């Protein structure tokens, strides 16, 4: 029984592996939060200029006026098709090569405030009288 | 009610009229502990139902 | 004058690099260089500095040579690089100050109207700061010590620089409140308990040792005056400090209690957060 | 082979305990890194910031804003800032090099 | 997990403690207490 | 032998098992005259009753706690718990509690003879037999809370002692243990019974109101234990 | 506007745009273009 | 709860259950003073516009309601005895007649004691009934109940004061909530811990 | 009158104030009209306790003593090295 | 000369110290206190000093108080207690 | 921000600009890669890797002069503490009392569909560190001094 029940005592010590799994999860959890900070290295990259597309031409060329400067012919990125580009569209021009980084919506003048769609008025169809 | 803010100050020879009763710790903890224990009551319901 | 002596980190490293530069010869046993800094205000801040060739001899400490040409030519070229830069003193290693230092100081006094000596140690130890600040002046001691010409200690500080520890601290660093009260208390007990005792022990030894080799146990007013200022607290028996009872003792309980009562509330928040974290989130057999 | 099995199970515990120490040690090292990185996120905000006005949020983690120069830029919003404050144009500090919504 | 084992071995409450305190007392019914002061 | 036999097993996974261990352990102390420790153990045991224990069950645990508190001399009213099954067995104890408050021995005697049955079945009847002498202690404890410096003759009137010297003898018994220092002058002061002073949760109780926090702060162990389970 | 299931645009404002130092065609040409972007749209005018 | 729900003194109409608005007022004054603090009693009953006319009709109700606020201890004790006979005779007020009288006596004893840390029992006798022993016996029983928050003395014949809740009972207040609050976690952890 | 003394007699303080003890309360009412402060005097013991008026928490007393006692110790150490160097100057 | 303990002394000793009658010293101590050359705390229960700041012109003897009589010996005691903090929490120091 | 560059000869352009005998060093060189502005003028030049030269005692003196000097390390006096602490402890606890309402909302909420509940308000560590370090001043009170 001395060498056939002592092995059974080592089976009691097997529960430590369950603790090792719990700590292993924490190691990954800490890795995730630090990885988010590693992702924050992206904030360092300079923002691409915001410009409006006057018109589009073929061969991945678009005519976009810079917001404070002048008309610039730009090379479209692989991500966005020339077809996707349209006149009067606020695209993003790359900081260094003025490339079409992405298409940005909300191309509208102060009239957006007038929409007043947000905060819809209190329901009153029942409250209306005769 | 409101007044000199000193209880029977007739014996002393130095005078002890003062009031200092608003310690934030006693009031904030007393409110939070009642509110926190509400989580304990609610947590018991969430765990017990899944347990059985 | 010389109310404070901030030393820029770049200069602090410069002394060590010179020691390595002359590391081939260990005979000098010290590193000597002209110390250049700006007297913007009473505060003295050392800036970029250069090392004049110098030899210190054990033979009566009178065989000392400072090159006039090196001091003049390098200072002029360095001043061309910085208008603000000016001779403000000199720096030496050799933590025990040599008797020759005062003679070198007189030449230093001639070059700069209010020059200072910084005894930076190339090999750092523990406690305080590496640079030691001494200014040599001639005066008549009020009690009546003859000559009364000696270096006088002045406060010293470390200068401010940017992108300097990227070379060094990036490997380590511990900028957090996590280690506060975990090891910080240990360091103060480590040095105030031992290093503070060591300086007092030097004076207690001096009661006979100052008689034997020291200037005098009964000397330098601050030996007793500063010690008596340190003995603002009585030091023995009744004390009347932590034995105040109705005073400090009663207050210690009120603050300790107010601090302690939060911990019971603190435990409540931490314990329940664990119960939701493991009892419910871990228990998801699905 | 019960005597041999006792040695084998004992070996498994010894290896596991030896490995168990490593996970805790690395996890402690990760905690220090998390604090250092968190300080770096605070550091980008401290440097002098050009003043800017928020204009539109294309999506979470990005924004279109006009600076004092006025030029519109595809800047990236910082994670810590409350999103609700971003929606009113108001005023947003921009990192000088990044132009990001610090 | 019913213990069992030991069987071998306001509306009607809350005021019970207060009632118990003067259940023996209150023979005076308060009015006698006033009369006792009058005799005093 | 059980006290020596006591070992570890603080896991108490059943919890009801811990209450069962506590119920007897409290019973052992109550019979061993350690009433003060027993009442706390019974209260801890009473708290851990997840099972209904509706009839003739939890009432037995309640019965031990009430008798031991009465043995201490502090008076516990039955209104706080009053389980209906506890109530059926409590018609005796409830009258006995009234008898302890009353100065009439004959009322206590009527309760003992009329309600001797059932209490004997509980097995706490021996504790009631010792309680018959304990009635005097309850009055002195009430006096100690009520009067800071009561007169010796007044104590004799309050506890109906036959003689003032008997009252002085009772005052020595009153000091007993776990009560404020009598500090009796033995002359004009009589039963000075001076209460503890400066008990303001200040310096005098600085240990008093910091030690209480240490125990609750020690329960922060729950965060470590549950964190280990995942 | 509450019971609509359509974009509701409120344009009760007067003329600040057009040929004034303000902006061009904002009151009408821009308002319709925004309504085009949201196809189910109702515009309420109070003058 | 009744004193709070008897706030509708202004519009009781002439409910059949009320024998008269006058009866509703007698109940509302009797019920409110037991459950109302001195700030509310002046604001709602002592300064109450509608109640004041109704107490004009009843001299006894007016004296009893006014005496507690006026701190006329001698008059109210006599008036309380008149109230006891009415409360026992009244249906729906007889079951709690004992609780009402003793609770009023506890409230009365707390009011004069609050002002003075040291009170000679002779002074209490002058304020209330003449016999010193009768005030002393009530004082001891109420003190025993935990009511009267004070410590009595003998031979010196001076009644002292008890500790304020804000001063040090704040620690007790945290512990009392804490003991039930902590007890819950001990039982709860075991159920999931198993 | 302030000073650092504690048990100086109030009747003696009235004599120091050069006013009659019998009319001292009215004379000290002049102190009340001056409303300089209430440094504290115990008339029951006939002593002017002119040391501290209204006791606050003594948090600064430990902080200032600790800051000064420690600062004096570094000052002692900084001067100590120079003197130790002077014995070494002859050694 | 005496920090605490012996610093506190009877009025009669101050009467001998001011060479004045003990009844006179009740008046005299106030005059000596008035000079206030050194800021301190003085209790007139026994005219005990136990005061705060004082400036000695020079230390008595060989500064025996400065040796293990008061200073240094206390400092040796502190480092042993500092070691107790290390023993109490060696793992935390890491 | 400092970077080191060496020009590449036009004659050398036909030959491979930088033959590599060691893959790992090229991988370390690859980690910096190229800058977009540098890429614009990259041709006719090759970036060369820069590493800090070995620093030993030099690292040690700045290391000694960092926590002790650049950071606050008086050490003799390194160890507000009891004056404004009561205000800070009350204020953070007040923020927790409002913040804990969001965890109270999560437990009451059925949360069948996962939603953010503003939990992890934390501040428990901040309160723990502040209260414990101030309580450690007891060592100064009876051990560091008398």
């Amino acid at each position: 029984y001395l060498s056939k029940i002592e092995e059974l005592q080592l089976i009691v010590n097997d529960k430590s592996q369950n603790l090792r799994r719990l700590q292993a999860q924490r190691n990954e959890l800490n890795a995730k939060v630090r990885l988010l900070r590693e992702e924050l290295q992206l904030l360092q990259e300079q923002g691409s200029y915001v410009g409006e597309v006057v018109r589009a031409m073929d061969k991945k060329k678009v005519l976009v006026k810079v917001h404070p400067e002048g008309k610039f012919v730009v090379d479209v990125d692989k991500n966005i098709d020339i077809n996707d580009v349209t006149p009067n569209c606020r695209v993003a021009l790359r900081n260094d090569s003025y490339t079409l980084h992405k298409i940005l919506p909300n191309k509208v003048d102060p009239l957006v405030s007038l929409m007043m769609v947000e905060k819809v008025p209190d329901s009153t169809y029942e409250m209306i009288g005769g | 009610d409101k007044k000199f803010h000193g209880i029977l100050d007739q014996g002393e020879g130095v005078l002890i009229i003062f009031d200092e009763p608003p310690v934030d710790k006693t009031y904030e903890a007393a409110l939070e502990t009642i509110q926190n224990m509400s989580k304990v009551v609610d947590s018991l319901y969430n765990k017990a139902k899944k347990l059985t | 004058a010389v109310q404070k002596v901030v030393v820029h980190p770049l200069v602090l490293l410069s002394v060590v690099d010179h020691f390595n530069r002359i590391g081939k010869v260990g005979n000098q046993k010290r590193v000597v260089g002209v110390l250049l800094g700006s007297w913007q205000k009473k505060v003295l801040d050392v800036s970029n500095s250069f090392a004049v060739p110098f030899d210190e001899d054990d033979k009566d400490d009178s065989v000392w040579f400072l090159d006039h040409d090196y001091l003049e030519n390098m200072y002029g070229m360095f001043k061309k690089v910085n208008a603000r830069e000016r001779i403000v003193g000199w720096y030496h290693t050799g933590p025990k100050l040599h008797k020759n230092d005062i003679a070198i100081n007189e030449l230093m006094k001639r070059y700069c109207p209010n020059s200072v000596l910084v005894i930076i140690d190339v090999k750092p130890k523990d406690l305080g700061l590496p640079t030691e600040a001494y200014i040599s002046v001639e005066e008549v001691h009020d009690d009546g010590t003859p000559t009364s010409k000696t270096f006088e200690h002045v406060t010293s500080e470390i200068g401010a620089e940017e992108a300097e520890e990227v070379g060094v601290e990036h490997l380590l660093r511990d900028i957090k409140d996590t280690t506060v009260g975990t090891l910080s208390q240990r360091i103060t007990n480590q040095v105030h308990g031992l290093k503070g005792l060591n300086s007092k022990l030097l004076d207690i030894r001096s009661y006979l040792e100052k008689v034997a080799t020291g200037k005098l146990p009964i000397n330098h007013q601050i030996i007793y005056q500063l010690q008596d200022v340190f003995n603002l607290l009585p030091d023995v028996s009744l004390q009347e400090f932590v034995k105040a009872f109705y005073l400090k003792t009663n207050d210690q309980m009120v603050v300790v209690y107010l601090a302690s009562l939060i911990r019971s509330v603190v435990a409540l928040h931490n314990l329940i957060n664990n119960k939701i974290a493991n009892r419910d989130a871990e228990k998801k057999e699905g | 082979d019960l005597y041999s099995r006792y040695k084998k199970l004992q070996q498994e515990l010894e290896f596991l305990e030896v490995q168990e120490e490593y996970i805790k040690d690395e996890q402690k090292n990760l905690k220090k890194e998390f604090l250092h990185a968190q300080e770096e996120v605070k550091r980008i905000q401290s440097i002098p910031l050009v003043i800017g006005q928020f204009l539109e949020a294309v999506d979470q983690n990005t924004a279109i804003v006009g600076s004092t120069t006025g030029s519109n830029y595809y800047v990236r919003i910082l994670s810590t800032i409350d999103r609700e404050l971003l929606k009113p144009n108001a005023s947003v500090a921009l990192h000088k090099h990044s132009n990001a919504l610090v | 997990m019913s213990e069992k084992k030991q069987p071998v071995d306001e509306d009607n409450w809350d005021d019970d403690n207060v009632e118990d305190d003067f259940s023996n007392q209150l023979r005076a019914e308060l009015e006698k207490h006033g009369y006792k002061m009058e005799t005093s | 032998e059980k006290l020596v036999s006591k070992s570890v097993f603080p896991e108490q996974a059943n919890n009801n098992e811990w209450a069962r261990y506590l119920y007897y352990t409290g019973r052992i102390k109550a019979i061993q005259l350690e009433y003060s420790e027993a009442r706390r153990t019974m209260t801890n045991a009473l708290r851990k009753a997840p099972q209904h224990t509706a009839v003739g069950f939890k009432q037995t645990v309640h019965k031990l706690l009430i008798v031991v508190e009465l043995l201490l001399g502090e008076i516990p009213d039955r209104l706080q718990f009053r389980q209906p099954s506890l109530k059926r067995s409590l018609m005796p104890y409830f009258l006995l509690t009234q008898a302890v408050r009353t100065g009439n021995l004959a009322k206590f005697n009527q309760v003992l003879d009329q309600f001797g049955e059932k209490f004997q079945a509980d097995g706490t009847y021996t504790l009631i037999i010792r309680l018959r002498h304990n009635v005097i202690k309850t009055g002195v404890r009430m006096i100690s809370l009520s009067y800071s410096r009561i007169s010796l003759a007044d104590i004799a009137q309050k506890l109906q002692l036959d003689s003032p010297e008997d009252a002085e003898f009772i005052v020595a018994k009153a000091i007993r243990d776990g009560v404020i220092e009598a500090s009796i002058n033995h002359e004009k002061g009589y039963v000075q019974s001076k209460e503890m002073i400066d008990i303001y949760s200040t310096r005098e109780p600085q240990l008093a109101f910091h030690q209480r926090i240490s125990f609750c702060l020690d329960i922060h162990n729950m965060s470590v234990k549950a964190m280990r389970f995942p | 506007a509450h019971h609509t299931d359509c974009t509701f645009i409120r344009v009760s404002g007067s003329e600040l745009v057009q040929k004034f130092i303000g902006e061009g065609a904002r009151m009408v040409r821009e308002l319709f273009v925004m309504a085009r972007e949201h196809a189910p749209s109702i515009i309420f005018m109070d003058e | 709860q009744a004193a709070e729900l008897f706030l509708d003194t202004v519009s009781t109409f002439t409910s059949y259950e009320l024998m008269d608005y006058k009866t509703f007022v007698t109940y509302t004054v009797y019920v409110s003073m037991i459950a109302l603090e001195r700030p509310d009693l002046r604001e709602k009953v002592i300064k109450g516009a509608e109640i004041l006319e109704v107490l004009h009709s009843l001299p006894a109700v007016r004296q009893y309601l006014f005496s507690l606020y006026e701190c006329r201890y001698s008059v109210f004790f006599q008036s309380l005895a008149v109230v006891e006979q009415e409360m026992k005779k009244d249906w729906l007020f007889a079951p709690h007649y004992r609780y009402y009288v003793r609770e009023m006596r506890i409230h009365a004893y707390s009011q004069l004691l609050e002002s003075y840390r040291s009170l000679t029992l002779g002074y209490m006798a002058e304020a209330f009934g003449v016999g010193v022993e009768f005030i002393d016996q009530e004082l001891s029983r109420f003190i025993a109940a935990g009511r009267l928050h004070c410590k009595i003395d003998k031979v010196n014949e001076i009644v002292e004061t008890n500790r304020p809740d804000s001063k040090n009972w704040q620690y007790q207040e945290t512990i009392k909530k804490g003991d039930l609050l902590l007890n819950r976690v001990q039982k709860l952890s075991r159920v999931i811990n198993m | 009158m302030a000073k650092y003394y504690t048990r100086i007699t109030m009747k003696r303080m009235a004599q120091l104030l050069d006013l009659s003890v019998d009319e001292s309360e009215a004379f000290l009412s002049n102190l009340v009209v001056n409303k300089t402060i209430f440094a504290k005097v115990d008339r029951l013991a006939g002593i002017i306790n002119f040391q501290r008026p209204k006791d606050p928490n003594n948090l600064l007393n430990d902080w200032s003593q600790k800051l000064n006692s420690l600062m004096s110790l570094v000052n002692k150490t900084t001067h100590l090295i120079a003197k130790e160097e002077m014995i070494h100057n002859l050694q | 000369t005496r920090p605490a303990n012996h610093r506190q002394l009877t009025f009669e000793e101050i009467a001998k110290s001011a060479k004045i009658t003990v009844n006179e010293v009740e008046l005299l101590v106030m005059k000596a206190l008035s000079v206030g050359l050194v800021k301190g705390s003085i209790d007139e229960v026994d005219k005990r000093v136990h005061m705060t700041w004082v400036q000695p012109r020079v230390l008595d003897l060989q500064q025996i108080k400065g040796m293990k009589d008061r200073l240094e010996f206390w400092c040796t005691d502190v480092k042993s207690m500092e070691m107790l903090v290390e023993h109490q929490a060696h793992d935390i120091l890491t | 921000v400092i970077d080191a560059f060496r020009l590449i000869n036009a004659n050398m352009m036909v030959l491979g600009h930088e033959p590599r005998q060691t893959t790992s060093n090229l991988g370390h060189l690859n980690k910096p890669s190229i800058q977009a502005l540098i890429h614009g003028l990259n041709r006719h030049y090759y970036s060369i890797t820069i590493n800090y030269r070995k620093n030993e005692l030099e690292q040690k003196m700045l290391l000694n002069l960092h926590k002790k000097s650049w950071m606050e390390g008086l050490t003799l006096q390194d160890y507000v503490v009891k004056e404004m602490l009561e205000l800070a402890k009350n204020y953070n606890k007040a923020v927790e009392e409002e913040d804990k309402m969001t965890p109270e909302q999560l437990a009451i909420k059925n949360v069948g569909k996962q939603d953010p509940k503003r939990h992890l308000e934390e501040h428990v560590d901040v309160l723990m560190t502040s209260n414990i370090v101030q309580c450690l001043a007891a060592m100064l009170d009876t051990v560091v001094f008398k």
